[PDB]
């Protein structure tokens, strides 16, 4: 059995997306079959259902109106038709049999789902600022200084320090995404403090989708 | 309808592990289908149990026999269980049930099949540095590396009130040395940053509390 | 206009400074409100796309006719048909069992061609909406002078300034309606909605039109023609309305398998939908976000006076859905044009305002003798009288709203 | 109209206590009208 969606993508606030779901290695005219959300690094969340046969169909209250379910049995193939998309929309959508039996239900199989990412804004470059300690705590003289990388639109984000002279001790994390639609991202190294005084702190941020390359004096 | 389960729970192998989830006074557990769903990192999810009894339930595809069910009807709760638990169980796990056309899922549980002894997060918060502050703008940022299954809290605070506004936090990350990594960031402004004598980055774990405080001063 | 509608919007203008922000919605109308401003009325009416080429015509039902089949007996070679190289017949080879029953010398599989003309009854079309080609309708009332008659009236809007018409495309998002001696209306809008018109089409399909995204108009299996007609279209995957079945040796039946109406209709459940006529109308759709400055909006008869003769009500104040009261009036008088005096008060003594008037401004224009006017107010919650005029002869009427 | 619920009281004193009543309107329209004055309590009603 195989579940393979598509049909999803970028889209903006508005607008209309259409996702498919072939199905093949079953009797696909014999089955239920629903969609669930899965949004990033949240639970699932049940978005619609249709019958076998489509007599009956349905909706979330949190996509009434905006949502509507399609099959095609000759084809084997199940639709789900999104209408003005909003961002409470973002989510990977998995299709899935929704089977029905004497008594037992369930969501037998799932395919391996279709990112649909909405989002408003275009495309933008960050702005680097520096996170200096003020403070020195001087267990074994170790004093912790980074970089923060705010707003920007695409993730590929490349950070460096002193221009790959300093590789010991770094840590890169991972970024956040704001309800602004940006990311932002930060960076953080941990120096003896014996170097406050000598040893010139930098670091390297580079932007390769806006063609921005920022180093700041951290 | 709500189906509550906790954050993540923690275990080590040949334990008897226990995910419970807890139906809303809306339904009777003892009426109900349960249906558990089991999510590995970088997969879809699989349906791991179907229990409505012990005389009424199916295991899933390649779901050994270690894994059984159960109900309470006092705390109106069901239960997932695992004999003798193993590596391979490491994963998230979603309870589901059916109510007049809606499907409802529970939070989910992530459940870390334990591997490491529960390390100490380490935490740094950073005030806002003077060249943003000129771009009338000012943002916090609490960083939390090397710590035990990857499940914090992170409260922000503000002279004793707790604030619930400008925050984004990471979700947590498996880095180098099998370990976690999150990040939380408190966005205001100047003129906001200035108005509190003190802001403090509140991060618990397994119910121990690690807090970091930041003053303009 | 804009007082019967459902969906009114009592959007609120800032008082004092020029900036408003406007969601317009398609059957939804708008109430902008501003300070020592004329209240204006904007209903975005008609969305059209005006650019169409005709991309792609699908077929979904069709007529068969002349029906011929060709057999050869094994080890004769491919069986053949004059028609089945020809562009409008539908053909199938297969392999039948051919034997002594059959009138043929050997027991083996015998090779047989059948084939048929195929005709289209009915044909749908889907064509390109060229994107930065959409061309929206907006069309705005002033209150005040304006009676109730005015509500649904679209004729001799250029002479009244009371009513203008605007139009919206991208490349030209800004625009500015002319209002006469009420001033002028600027409106910015275009949103670029990330409704991506770029990667939809128009379909039609027999005086039915829908909006439809193009991935899966090019996987539609219907008989297919890329462009519009010059004499004689040549389909493609002419199979997918026409089947053969059940060949035996000499003949195999081939049947049409009716129309896809229901098919295509029941597949595009849930879409969005658009009309055409004019041989350029289209969609019902809204979500406009307008930003409007009322800067050169000046108000009109400020300079008069209050009106001194008796009104008397043609219409009895009538509660609106959203809580607002409508009001119709007759003046008997030669004083106009004038300012009609109208306020609500729980006083009645002397004479304090409680609440708003929506249609700011009062006044008629009609000088001699007994003009009709009709006004709007906004009472607050609790008791509060209705009071239209001064003095003796004046009008007055209790209200409860809620 | 008509009041089933004759003489409506409250008991407790103090604050926010609750209570219940019940009335027969009239065919038609109608107006459920508690309290006096400002801050009065109003429905609408319309029964059959």
């Amino acid at each position: 059995v195989q579940l393979v969606e598509s049909g999803g993508g970028l889209v903006q606030p508005g607008g209309s997306l259409r996702l498919s779901c072939a199905a093949s290695g079953f009797t696909f005219s014999s089955d239920g079959m629903s969609w669930v959300r899965q949004a990033p690094g949240k639970g699932l969340e049940w978005v619609s259902y249709i019958s076998s046969g489509g007599a009956t169909t349905y909706y979330a209250d949190s996509v009434k109106g905006r949502f509507t379910i399609s099959r095609d049995n000759s084809k084997n193939t199940l639709s789900l038709q999104m209408n003005s998309l909003r961002g409470e929309d973002t989510a990977v959508y998995y299709c899935a049999k929704d089977i029905t039996a004497p008594g037992r239900n369930g969501l037998d199989s799932w395919g391996q789902g279709v990112v649909v990412t909405v989002s408003s804004a275009s495309t933008k470059g960050p702005s680097v600022f520096p996170l200096a300690p003020s403070s020195r705590s001087t267990s074994e003289s170790t004093a912790a200084l980074g970089c923060l990388v705010k707003d920007y639109f695409p993730e590929p984000v490349t950070v460096s320090w002193n221009s790959g002279s300093l590789t010991s001790g770094v840590h890169t994390f991972p970024a956040v995404l704001q309800s602004s639609g940006l990311y932002s991202l930060s960076s953080v190294v941990t120096v003896p403090s014996s170097s406050l005084g000598t040893q010139t702190y930098v670091c390297n941020v580079n932007h390769k989708p806006s063609n921005t390359k920022v180093d700041k004096r951290v | 309808s709500v189906l509550t389960q906790p954050p993540s729970l923690s275990a080590s192998p040949g334990a008897s592990a226990r995910l419970p989830c807890t139906l809303s006074s809306d339904l009777n557990v003892g009426t109900k289908n349960m249906y558990w769903y089991q999510q590995k990192p970088g997969s879809a999810p699989r349906l791991f149990l179907y229990y409505y009894s012990d005389s009424d339930k199916q295991l899933g595809p390649g779901v050994p026999n270690r894994v059984s069910g159960s109900k309470e009807t006092s705390s109106n709760t069901a239960f997932l269980l695992i004999s003798g638990l193993q590596p391979e169980d490491e994963a998230d796990y979603y309870c589901q049930v059916y109510d007049n056309s809606a499907r409802v899922f529970g939070g989910g549980t992530r459940l870390t099949v334990l591997g490491q002894p529960k390390a100490a997060p380490s935490v740094t918060l950073f005030p806002p540095s003077s060249e943003e502050l000129q771009a009338n703008k000012a943002t916090l940022v609490c960083l939390i590396s090397d710590f035990y299954p990857g499940a914090v809290e992170v409260a922000w605070k503000a002279d004793g009130s707790a604030v619930n506004a400008g925050v984004e936090t990471t979700k947590p990350s498996k880095q180098s040395n099998n370990k976690y990594a999150a990040s939380s960031y408190l966005s205001l402004t100047s003129d906001q940053w200035k108005s509190h004598k003190s802001y403090s980055c509140q991060v618990t774990h397994e119910g121990s509390t690690v807090e970091k405080t930041v003053a303009p001063a | 206009r804009c007082i019967g509608v459902s969906n009114r919007d009592f959007v609120e203008g800032m008082s004092g400074g020029t900036w408003v922000d406007v969601v317009l919605e398609h059957g939804g109308c708008v109430t902008v409100m501003a300070q020592d401003k004329p209240t204006v009325d904007i209903e975005l009416v008609t969305t059209t796309v005006s650019n169409m080429a005709e991309v792609r015509s699908y077929c979904y039902e069709a007529s068969i006719s002349d029906m011929a089949s060709d057999s050869r007996c094994p080890t004769q070679g491919e069986a053949y048909l004059d028609k089945q190289s020809d562009t409008q017949y539908v053909c199938k080879r297969t392999l039948v069992d051919r034997g002594w029953g059959n009138g043929c010398g050997l027991f083996g599989k015998g090779s047989l061609v059948t084939c048929a003309k195929f005709a289209c009854s009915k044909k749908m079309t889907g064509k390109s909406i060229q994107p930065e080609n959409l061309e929206y309708r907006i069309m705005l009332s002033v209150h005040g002078s304006q009676h109730s008659g005015m509500i649904v009236n679209d004729t001799g809007h250029e002479t009244d300034e009371n009513r203008a018409k605007v139009e919206i495309t991208p490349n030209s998002p800004r625009a500015e309606a002319t209002l006469g001696g009420f001033g002028s209306l600027g409106l910015d809008c275009e949103p670029r909605t990330g409704l991506d018109f770029s990667d939809l089409y128009y379909l039609t399909m027999n005086n039915k039109h829908w909006l439809v995204h193009k991935e899966w108009f090019h996987d539609i299996p219907l008989p297919w023609h890329a462009g519009a007609d010059t004499g004689t279209p040549h389909w493609n995957n002419k199979e997918a309305l026409v089947e053969f079945k059940d060949a035996h040796a000499k003949r195999q039946t081939v049947v049409v398998l009716g129309s896809q109406e229901g098919a295509v209709h029941t597949a595009l459940a849930g879409a969005l939908e658009a009309e055409m006529d004019g041989a350029k109308g289209r969609l019902s759709s809204g979500h406009l976000k307008c930003r409007l400055k009322m800067d050169k909006l000046r108000l009109k008869g400020v300079s008069y006076s209050l009106c001194t003769a008796a009104f008397t009500f043609t219409k009895i104040p009538a509660e609106t859905l959203h809580g607002t009261v409508t009001v119709e009036v007759q003046y008997a008088g030669t004083d106009g044009p004038c300012k009609v005096p109208a306020q609500m008060a729980v006083d009645m003594q002397t004479l304090t305002p409680v609440g708003r008037l929506i249609t700011a401004n009062p006044v008629i224009t009609e000088s001699t003798e007994n003009s009709k006017m009709m006004l709007e107010l906004d009472p607050p919650f609790g008791d509060s009288y209705i009071v239209i005029g001064v003095g003796e002869k004046k009008i007055t009427h209790h209200w409860h709203r809620s």
